[PDB]
């Protein structure tokens, strides 16, 4: 619920939401000029992620770095990997690329308060969360692994 | 059934065969398992899940249950699963899926001949497999043992 | 059940008090058999961590083989002599602060709330079950350098140890 | 009833092994009285009883724990091994997907009750036997834990009923004799040298129910070495070459376990001590080095498996 | 943190009221588990509210009438015998009493949030 | 479920040996309170890997590694210590 | 998930009370500077380190091919040249 | 699965075999060729590392190694410290009549250790490989084997570097557990923020245990006191390339695991490090001033020479990079080896390591008086030499990304330090006629073998620690090439 680490940014362009099977709001923005998402590399990322009504909670601009995430191989939240790879047929990200994900809590952290470290949790629960990813790279160097 | 046997449950419904004296042990959760005492992942299994239904081509088509059967309740992320051609028949009355994927982790390259049915509240998965380094020479015997589960009343 | 618990905090309560008898007994034979003590208590928390390859080479190799090695060092009794070794004004301060921040940090923390997440690489991949194998693949292969190294480390520990117990 | 049917499995392996140890007393005096030239049956049982109706005889010296406690570890260190012998596809203790490891740790850690028991008798005599029993509980440790490795490399797991099953796929001929006969013979120098039987005290205090504690602690050690012998190399219940099946297989695994103990006191009436200087350097220089040999060609010969 | 959850003081009815749909739509997304056969984390999960429901529902029934704490302490026992019986088939793993018992506490636990 | 109070227990083991660890007047005290910290970090390990990776057992692993890499450390110091042993009088 | 030990730990309740036990019913009822063992159990720590290396392997050997195989062999070829070096060097002696 | 990018590494271990092969056929017949063969190696994995210099940041094992052009330059400066003290106990084994076999496999093995450390990403190898450095160090300072202050010396130093390195993976262990299961680094953050627990006191706790850990296997100032107990008693040689070795793998280490999985904290994480930092620049060239022993007080130095290195830790890869850590750490290989191999040949001419017996050198020797002045000089920087400019890169990258009070310290505590240089300077320049002792008054150069090869590694270091103050555009021309650490 609350613990938003107070990060004020200036928005992402809105766009609609062309929803997967999976239940995933999906939404490209900018498409990527490059290679696809490789299943199983470290990729890096910039994304700032949002609650329902909008408050921004992390950000990688607010520790001004990319994300390095494997995708694919479970290590990110089900969204994250279907919003960036596509299991359904959804296009995957290329690099260089944007794009918009209303994360549903079937595929967020469920009903579940994930991260509760005193009293108040990071993130409440059902919070069908909001990423607006910023693929920059593939890690430089990066095994399928 | 040159070398085979039709083990059978009749407190249970499946019946199906064994390819060359396989032993007997008990998996986590499966009931028979019947893995072959020098091969690892070279295992026959087989279980239930407690459904409603009767029939497996009202719960979705083949080509549809397959896939989020495979890559959604057996292949974990950590490996990608190749999934092979899917083969329908039918036995007495009932519908037969049949199917073929291949979970490459990283490493533990391994395969799956696994089947799938339905019947009497009950939806059988039975699964078998090998390793990918040795399947070409060990594809047609488990093979003509996965297409041999049948289900009784 | 209502056992796991209460074996867990009953091998806690044996395994601090064996502790406590490898920090403050003066005959050290008896700190080297407490130690033990507090080692076989390790291993049932590994059994109760659904840990078995882990607490069975923990019981094999730290008891089996350490305990006995340093019994032997104990027997044959040596002598006696900002963190250093001093203490009664600084080591109780540290440790005490260090403790309380822990204390802080644990116990004021939702461990089940992040059991909850990180669930996707925690699904037990179906086709192998067995927690020994599960262990032998992800040695050998997936952390290979380190498992290559250890045997350099114990070559070298082995040949330096004969270099010194020798003279 | 949630705990009766999972006490009963233990209760009746106990009751088992306490006759197994009381024949295997009743075999070495057979044995003895067969090679040197009714009653005997409550003989074991008579002595049992005489060392326990006994004085305490305990000194001054103040290590009542290590005194009370050497002895059961030493007890705890054998007994709690008989969780893994698959005597046949059924009444196995536990299905224990890693079987002969928990052994190998559990002999493995019998010599820090050899030395608790040393020093808890304040004895200058107890103390140097208990360094010799410590030092040849570890120095025959390494190859029979190497043979032990090389035979789960056949079977290609740890759990021991996996193993009794994998010994019977070539048939009789498909038992570990005729695989590893080298390692069969690692594992038979060291059940007799680990056990201190072939060669050799360290108990002149431990008086009473103490001795009898290490009286059968030896004797289940024997015990569980003999059936471990059998599962591993001789087969467990597979003769190749419902219900009874079980109790045939108890009596395949026990007849084979005879046969072991039998050339086991032959072999200990054979051959005389080996004087502690042979001893570490067979255990050491020249078991090591041939038990590593039987691990490279298990390990060249699996390729092609 | 259930180690000073033991030292916290106990909860509001009302916050039972909340907790027991929470433990609810918690119970209901394990099928993703149950069907991967991750046994380890579905006994997490199960001790956990179990503990939870333990300490829940005596504290819930104080905001209920009368007429309703009959057939609510009944579904509530029901529900409490259906998840020791999938506490016992999950700690001794066998999936399709796991399953069924599971699809018992869910349709029961579908009707404990309504009290 | 109590089950992560082992970790507060992996704390007490962390820090009263390296009181013991500190407050050490013979060596071999202090070794074995250095093998009751490699102790503290490992349960840590395997109660993390039980709690968050079962699937790939990374803490599990980590102690095979820890406890060979405290076998080492033993076996060093111990030859150190009966070395000593020998070149005192 | 305490399956697989849930008996043992019944068996090591029973196993670790009956010595206590039989005290209870039989209370009721009635300088040496020998350093070469030390070496031996010095060689002793490290061997059985890498017999633990080397069950889990051996445990996972089938499902890996040849690469498992190289790995061993690196590994207890390490061991027995540490075992010459035992052997050249007055390490056993005895 | 061919790991290639490992050869440079693998190179050394191929070696080691053939250590023990001579250890095996003949047992005392080689004194000179083992040396060889393992010189040999050394320049052949350096070779083999500048023959893999132009290949990508590829991470070659199945996440457990990043063969980075940064991990590549720790990896040659760890070559190059080996290889420049290889030749340093050629005569040091001879004297103390030690076995030159297994002393070779020690040093080669640490070699080994830190090269892995410096490319290690798994946990497991930020836990293995600085044990094989730290359990290969306890070997290496109890080698004389003489007397007992020595062994007492090593036995604590097991005993605090093993309760180091167990702060360190307890970190390491809050670390894996905060972050899901996570290790490999570079998913280490990611798993922080996939549980959401990078806004967490766990995490604080693994920062704070991994730094003091890295402060002890660094050896700063609250951090420090094993370095004065243990290398007073571990052998001269022995000392240059632990203290040498270990800080340089362990500034790689503190690059890798602070700047990939400690970025989001890096605010607190800085603080923890200036603070250290500080105290690490001030107290130990504030005790060396006051301490008769020589290498005792140039462990103090080296622990003030650390503490102006962690200003280029600091400092991110962006407003002035890694490029001054990484030739300060070259320049302070070049300049404390010779300084070592000065102490060296003083102490196998005269015996003895305490400072007033340097007290005349400049009369006996003026060559090696010459060496040691111009080693020391440069470790304290008055004119252009190597460390000078170092400390001007450090104090250069520290005003532009603005830690004044980091230079500002560290300038104060460079004229500290140049205050004991000189002091030493002082002895080894004047003399009296018996403000020399009878350690100094019988010197002996010319009772010797030959022309070593010590003095040609001590000229070596005297013209490194000269000429590349002056010759530095190259030095930092390949040392900003490293901005892949990220």
């Amino acid at each position: 619920a609350t613990r938003i680490d107070y990060y004020a940014t200036v928005g992402d362009p809105l766009c609609e939401y062309s929803y997967a099977k999976s239940g995933l709001g999906f939404c490209d923005l900018d498409v990527g000029f490059g290679d696809e998402a490789p299943r199983g590399v470290l990729v890096n990322i910039h994304y700032t992620a949002r609650f329902a009504d909008g408050t921004l909670f992390d950000s990688s601009y607010k520790r001004a770095r990319p994300l390095t995430m494997r995708i694919g191989v479970g290590k990110v939240i089900r969204g994250l990997d279907q919003g960036i790879l596509g299991g359904e047929g959804v296009p995957p990200m290329r690099v260089g690329g944007k794009r918009k994900l209303q994360i549903p809590p079937k595929l967020a952290y469920g009903p579940e308060p994930a991260g509760c470290f005193s009293g108040d949790c990071n993130i409440p629960g059902n919070a069908t969360l909001l990423y607006d990813i910023n693929f920059v790279e593939i890690y430089p160097g990066s095994n399928t692994r | 059934p040159k070398s085979y046997s039709p083990f059978v449950d009749r407190e249970d419904g499946y019946s199906y065969y064994y390819p060359s004296d396989w032993r007997e042990f008990d998996f986590r959760a499966h009931d028979s398992a019947f893995k072959d005492r020098y091969l690892q992942l070279q295992n026959v299994r087989v279980r239930f899940i407690p459904t409603e239904k009767n029939d497996i081509h009202e719960v979705g088509p083949m080509e549809e249950v397959v896939y989020d059967l495979v890559k959604h309740k057996f292949a974990a992320p950590n490996q990608v699963a190749t999934i092979y051609d899917m083969k329908e028949r039918v036995e007495d009355g009932k519908n037969y899926y049949t199917f073929e994927y291949g979970l490459r982790t990283p490493i533990y390259a391994t395969t799956s001949f696994a089947t799938v049915a339905v019947g009497n509240n009950r939806y059988y998965t039975l699964i078998v497999g090998a390793n990918e380094r040795r399947w070409r020479k060990v594809k047609k015997q488990l093979q003509v043992v996965a297409d041999s589960l049948k289900i009784l009343q | 059940g209502p056992i796991h618990d209460f074996l867990l905090v009953f091998l806690g309560s044996g395994l601090l008090v064996g502790g406590l008898g490898v920090v403050l007994l003066p005959n050290p034979i008896f700190s080297a058999f407490s130690l033990g003590f507090v080692l076989v208590c390790i291993s049932l928390l590994y059994i109760l961590s659904n840990s078995h390859f882990v607490a069975a080479a923990q019981l094999l190799i730290y008891v089996g083989a350490i305990n006995v090695l340093i019994i032997f060092a104990v027997m044959f009794m040596n002598d006696s002599e900002n963190l250093w070794t001093i203490g009664n004004g600084i080591t109780s301060l540290v440790c005490t602060t260090i403790l309380f921040l822990l204390m802080s940090t644990i116990l004021d923390t939702s461990w089940y709330g992040v059991i909850w997440t990180t669930k996707l690489n925690q699904i037990l991949e179906q086709d192998l079950i067995s927690n020994s194998q599960q262990i032998g693949i992800h040695l050998s292969t997936d952390f290979f350098l380190p498992f290559e190294l250890i045997s350099i480390i114990l070559l070298v520990a082995l040949i330096g140890a004969i270099s010194v117990a020798r003279q | 009833y949630g705990l009766i049917w999972i006490f009963v499995p233990i209760f009746s392996l106990v009751l088992g092994i306490i006759t197994g140890v009381l024949v295997i007393v009743w075999l070495e005096r057979e044995i003895s009285a067969g090679i040197q030239q009714p009653l005997g049956i409550l003989q074991a049982l008579a002595d049992g009883t005489k060392l326990l109706f006994k004085e305490n005889l305990r000194p001054s010296r103040g290590n009542t724990p290590l005194f009370s406690i050497g002895p059961s570890i030493a007890v705890i260190s054998i007994l709690l091994s008989y969780s893994v012998i698959p005597f046949s596809n059924h009444l196995v203790l536990a299905d224990l997907n890693i079987g002969i490891f928990l052994w190998i740790a559990i002999s493995s850690i019998a010599p820090i009750g050899l030395l608790m028991s040393g020093y808890g008798s304040n004895n200058k005599y107890s103390f140097l036997g208990g360094l010799r029993a410590a030092a040849q509980s570890i120095s025959y440790e390494i190859p029979l834990t190497l043979c032990v490795l090389s035979i789960s490399l056949l079977s290609n797991s740890l759990s021991t009923v996996d193993i009794v099953e994998a010994q019977s796929k070539y048939g009789f001929w498909g038992w570990n004799l005729w695989r590893q006969p080298i390692g069969f013979i690692i594992f038979l120098i060291s059940s007799l040298a680990e056990c201190e039987r072939l060669p050799f005290g360290y108990q002149t205090e431990y008086s009473g129910i103490k001795f009898g504690l290490f009286y059968v602690a030896s004797y289940l050690n024997l015990l569980i070495s003999s059936l471990f012998v059998t599962v591993l190399y001789l087969g467990g219940w597979n003769i190749s070459i419902q219900i009874f099946g079980t109790t045939i297989g108890i009596f395949i695994t026990l007849a084979k376990t005879y046969l072991f103990l039998f050339v086991s006191i032959a072999t200990r009436w054979t051959l005389p001590r080996l004087r502690m200087d042979q001893l570490l350097n067979l255990g050491w220089k020249f078991l090591l080095p041939i038990s590593l040999g039987n691990l490279l060609l298990t390990t060249s010969f699996q390729l092609f498996s | 943190f259930i180690k000073e959850k033991y030292f916290m003081p106990g909860l509001s009815p009302e916050d039972a009221a909340a907790r027991i749909k929470q433990t609810a739509e918690g119970l209901r997304d394990m099928r993703e588990m149950l069907d991967h056969m991750s046994w380890r984390y579905v006994i997490f999960y199960i001790r956990l509210k179990q503990a939870y429901l333990s300490q829940d529902l005596t504290n819930a029934m104080n905001i209920l009438p009368e007429s309703r704490r009959n057939d609510y302490v009944q579904a509530a026992n029901e529900l409490v015998e259906n998840m020791s019986e999938l506490d016992f088939y999950v700690r001794t793993p066998k999936v399709y009493e796991s399953y069924l018992y599971y699809e018992k506490t869910l349709k029961s636990i579908d009707n404990v949030v309504e009290f | 479920m109590i089950l992560e109070h082992v970790l507060v227990l992996s704390a007490y083991l962390f820090l009263i040996g390296l009181y013991g660890l500190i407050t050490s007047r013979n060596m071999v005290r202090a070794l074995m309170c250095l093998e009751l910290i490699l102790n503290a970090v490992n349960m840590n390990f395997v109660t993390f890997s039980d709690f968050f990776d079962n699937s790939q057992l990374k803490g599990e692993i980590f102690c095979i590694f820890v406890i060979a890499i405290a076998a080492a450390e033993a076996a060093i110091g111990l030859a150190i210590v009966s070395s000593i042993y020998r070149n005192r009088k | 998930l305490l399956y697989e030990y849930d008996i043992f730990w019944a068996f090591l309740l029973i196993s670790s009370a009956i010595p206590v036990l039989a005290f209870l019913i039989s209370g009721v009822l009635s300088l040496q500077f020998r350093i070469r063992y030390y070496m031996f159990a010095l060689v002793f720590v490290v061997f059985d380190v890498e017999t633990v290396f080397l069950y889990p392997w051996a445990m996972s050997f089938d499902v890996l091919g040849v690469s498992a195989f190289i790995e061993a062999f690196i590994f207890v070829l390490i061991l027995i040249l540490g075992l010459v070096y035992a052997w050249r060097k007055g390490a056993l002696e005895w | 699965f061919d790991g290639s990018f490992i050869f440079p590494e693998c190179i050394l271990i191929f070696g080691l075999i053939l250590l023990l092969m001579i250890d095996s056929t003949s047992d005392q017949k080689d004194i000179p060729w083992l040396y060889f063969i393992s010189s040999t190696s050394f320049v052949m994995s350096i070779t083999a590392l500048l023959f893999r210099w132009r290949e990508e940041p590829m991470i070659s094992f199945s996440g457990n190694f990043q063969t980075n052009n940064f991990n590549e330059i720790f990896q040659f400066l760890i070559l190059l410290c080996s290889t420049l003290c290889i030749p340093l106990s050629v005569e040091y084994i001879e004297c103390t009549e030690m076995a030159i076999t297994e002393f070779l496999l020690f040093i080669l093995t640490a070699t080994l250790g830190g090269m892995f450390l410096c490319g290690a990403n798994d946990l497991i190898t930020i836990f293995v490989a600085p044990e094989c450095f730290s359990l290969c160090s306890y070997l290496l300072s109890g080698y004389t084997k003489k007397d007992i202050r020595s062994n007492e010396a090593t036995m604590k130093y097991l005993l605090m570097g093993g309760a180091s390195s167990s702060i360190l993976v307890h970190g390491f262990s809050w670390l894996y557990g905060s972050s899901g299961g996570e290790i490999e680094l570079q998913e280490i953050v990611n798993g922080l923020i996939n549980t959401q627990m990078y806004n967490s006191p766990g995490i604080s706790i693994a920062l704070i245990f991994i730094t003091v850990g890295i402060g002890f296997k660094l050896s700063l100032a609250p951090s420090h006191q094993w370095t004065p107990d243990v290398y007073e008693d571990s052998p001269t040689p022995v000392v240059a390339f632990l203290s040498v070795t270990s800080k340089v793998a362990a500034s790689a280490s503190a690059t890798r695991i602070f700047d990939i999985p400690f970025y989001f904290s890096s605010n607190e994480w800085h603080l923890l490090l200036e603070i250290l930092a500080i105290l690490s620049m001030i107290f130990g060239n504030l005790i060396a001033i006051t301490q008769t022993s020589m290498k005792r007080m140039l462990a103090y130095s080296s622990i003030g020479q650390i503490g102006y290195v962690i200003i280029g830790i600091i400092v991110g890869d962006s407003n002035g990079g890694y490029a001054s850590m990484i030739t300060y750490m070259l320049f302070y290989i070049a300049m404390n080896l010779g300084t070592f191999a000065c102490i060296i040949l003083f102490g196998l001419r005269t015996g003895t390591d305490n400072i007033r017996d340097y007290a005349g050198l400049y009369t006996k020797d003026p060559f090696l008086a010459l060496s040691l002045a111009l080693c020391l000089l440069s470790l304290g920087g008055l004119p252009p030499l190597a460390g000078f400019f170092g400390k001007l890169h450090l104090f250069w990258c520290g005003w532009q990304a603005g830690l004044y009070f980091l230079v500002s310290i560290g300038l104060l505590t460079s004229v500290l330090s140049i205050y004991y240089y000189l002091k030493i300077i002082k002895l080894l320049m004047t003399g009296r006629n018996q403000e020399i002792t009878p350690h100094m008054r019988n010197y002996r150069i010319s009772p010797l073998r030959s022309n070593n090869s010590i003095e040609l590694s001590m000229i070596v270091c005297v013209i490194a620690s000269t000429i590349p103050g002056i010759s530095m555009n190259p030095i930092i021309a390949i040392a900003q090439d490293t901005l892949f650490s990220f």
